């Protein structure tokens, strides 16, 4: 069935899974043409898959030439992200495709269920959750490399970077889920967070700052009073 | 014109046949049915008074053999029969009219609504869709389920209609899945029709027997079939022209002859509005959406 808070755990056992996250596979910036009238441009996108045990991305890189001369864009994108996650699928060896794949938006079910008949064993399911996975596109390496590709791409990562070594899955989850909850409520804010001391770099294989495990602590509770900060200064509390 | 004559009425029954129906009690004196329009299929259905639980009947063809009707005290129905003695039969059934214990079929001349909701349907197809090959004449009851029903469980008593899936790869051909998806005219025309059914008046007598079977017995089973044989023909971007025409007079003359106080249970909402007002057919069914809407405007 759907996933929510109550079966927030079957997320780190041993069945392989992967959330779809679609929200940033169609990107247009709107604009107004000579006539005064407004057309978009598309920028390039990308299907942000992801493996939330392991930490494995699939971040399958969507570019805008998908859409040149085809009508109703958004609909055809969460067809083509269902045709893309599906190759994926395919392209994996048995022994790694999933049991499940959890979208994070009900309108991909359908689209998804169609392209994976061949698949009747993967559970197709959706969420109760409002995961804050639209904030991909917030961390600066998935930007970069989305913008700068000039045709169709596939680029691994993991969004967990080293954490596994010394927490466990459950806990990276949580960590990432608050970072990219914080970079969505208030982008520059986050960002000031974890840039502020010039000290603690980035690594060239990772995506995010080396925290010592102290500094993760005092990070992530300033992640926390801006997620609610900001949640005053929008209901004014 | 023929007739279905009965040995006895044992016990009180509603005794319909197609959609006349009338009142029998307890050993009233009730010898049969008479003067039955030849030349279409026909259904003879009861509903116990004791145990309205249960609609059962039978689809009979007059032109295929003599049948009649006599109450089982062991089963606990009225079961159809067949006679093959030909002059015994003319005898019973002269003499049962000449002691004018027989119901009339009370058909109106101006009235045409049988022959325009069986215009499709054939004894030939109702045995197939029924499996029963020793008798000529088709059991269903409100309980039987389908084919389909059965894989989502006694084959012997299940409803073979044709199966239907809109996410199957019957369905959906590899590397078409949104356009099948979103246009089923593969579906419809390659599969279906040219490939199952062989030409539209199949398809149409399947679809007109689903709607009897749910009309008349309360079939669960058969009203999803009915409607999703409705949903493959307005989901599909090409219909033949004349398809679509015959479409909406069958439709309206099922409507039409559909219970007000039934509307609530045999018919699904999100068929008929997307059938009606979103898909691509809904403008091609004046008539059905006409009577619809002055009839049922509360499911729209
Ligand atoms: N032929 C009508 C009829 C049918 C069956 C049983 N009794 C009947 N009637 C009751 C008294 C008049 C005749």
């Amino acid at each position: 069935g759907a996933m929510n808070s109550s079966n927030y755990a079957e997320l780190f056992n041993n069945d392989i899974k992967l959330f779809v996250d679609d929200t940033n596979v169609y990107r247009v910036t709107v604009h107004k043409t000579f006539e005064g009238n407004v057309a978009t441009k598309a920028i390039n996108g990308c299907i942000f898959t992801l493996n939330p045990k392991t930490g494995h991305l699939f971040l399958k890189i969507i570019h805008t030439s998908v859409w040149a001369g085809q009508k109703r864009l958004s609909q055809l994108a969460k067809w083509k992200t269902a045709e893309e996650v599906s190759a994926l699928v395919r392209s994996l060896p048995k022994e790694e495709q999933p049991k499940q794949i959890i979208v994070t938006r009900k309108a991909m079910l359908d689209p998804l269920e169609v392209h994976m008949l061949d698949f009747p064993n993967i559970a197709i399911r959706p969420t109760e959750l409002r995961l804050p996975f639209s904030a991909a596109m917030s961390i600066d390496k998935l930007s970069d490399v989305v913008m700068k590709a000039t045709e169709p791409q596939m680029v691994l990562f993991n969004i967990y970077d080293d954490w596994l070594d010394r927490i466990s899955s459950y806990t990276a989850f949580s960590r990432l889920t608050l970072l990219l909850r914080a970079l969505k409520t208030n982008e520059e804010s986050a960002k000031m967070i974890l840039l502020s001391d010039p000290t603690i770099t980035i690594k060239s294989y990772h995506l995010w700052p080396s925290f010592t495990d102290e500094q993760w602590i005092t990070i992530e509770s300033q992640m926390r009073d801006l997620i609610l900060t900001e949640y005053g200064r929008k209901y004014n509390v | 014109m023929n007739t279905v004559p009965f040995t006895s009425a044992p016990i009180e029954v509603t005794i319909g046949i197609d959609q006349y129906s009338f009142n029998v009690k307890e050993n009233q004196p009730f010898h049969g049915i008479k003067d039955i329009p030849i030349g279409h299929v026909h259904v003879i259905h009861f509903q116990h008074a004791d145990n309205s639980s249960m609609r059962y009947g039978y689809w009979f063809d007059c032109r295929m053999g003599n049948f009649y009707i006599q109450y089982d005290p062991k089963d606990g129905l009225y079961k159809m029969m067949e006679e093959r003695d030909g002059a015994k039969f003319e005898n019973i059934v002269h003499n049962f009219k000449e002691r004018q214990m027989m119901v009339s079929y009370p058909k109106i001349d101006e009235d045409d609504t049988w022959y325009n909701l069986t215009e499709f349907v054939q004894m030939d197809k109702i045995r197939k869709i029924v499996r029963k090959d020793e008798n000529q004449f088709s059991y269903v009851d409100s309980s039987m389920t389908t084919v389909q029903e059965n894989e989502l469980s006694d084959p012997a008593h299940s409803l073979n209609y044709t199966v239907i899936n809109f996410k199957s790869r019957e369905a959906i051909r590899p590397g078409h899945e949104m356009e099948d998806f979103l246009d089923k005219s593969y579906y419809l025309n390659t599969v279906m029709l040219q490939g199952i059914f062989k030409n539209s008046s199949n398809y149409f007598g399947e679809l007109q027997f689903a709607f009897l079977n749910a009309m008349f017995f309360g079939n669960y089973g058969s009203s999803l079939q009915w409607h999703a044989m409705i949903e493959l023909i307005c989901s599909s971007a090409t219909v033949p022209k004349h398809m679509l025409d015959k479409l909406d007079e069958i439709l309206y003359y099922q409507i039409k002859t559909l219970p007000e106080q039934y509307s609530d249970i045999l018919l699904n909402e999100r068929v008929w509005n997307i059938c009606l007002y979103s898909s691509f057919q809904k403008n091609s069914l004046h008539n059905t959406e006409k009577i619809m809407e002055n009839k049922y405007p509360e499911l729209l």
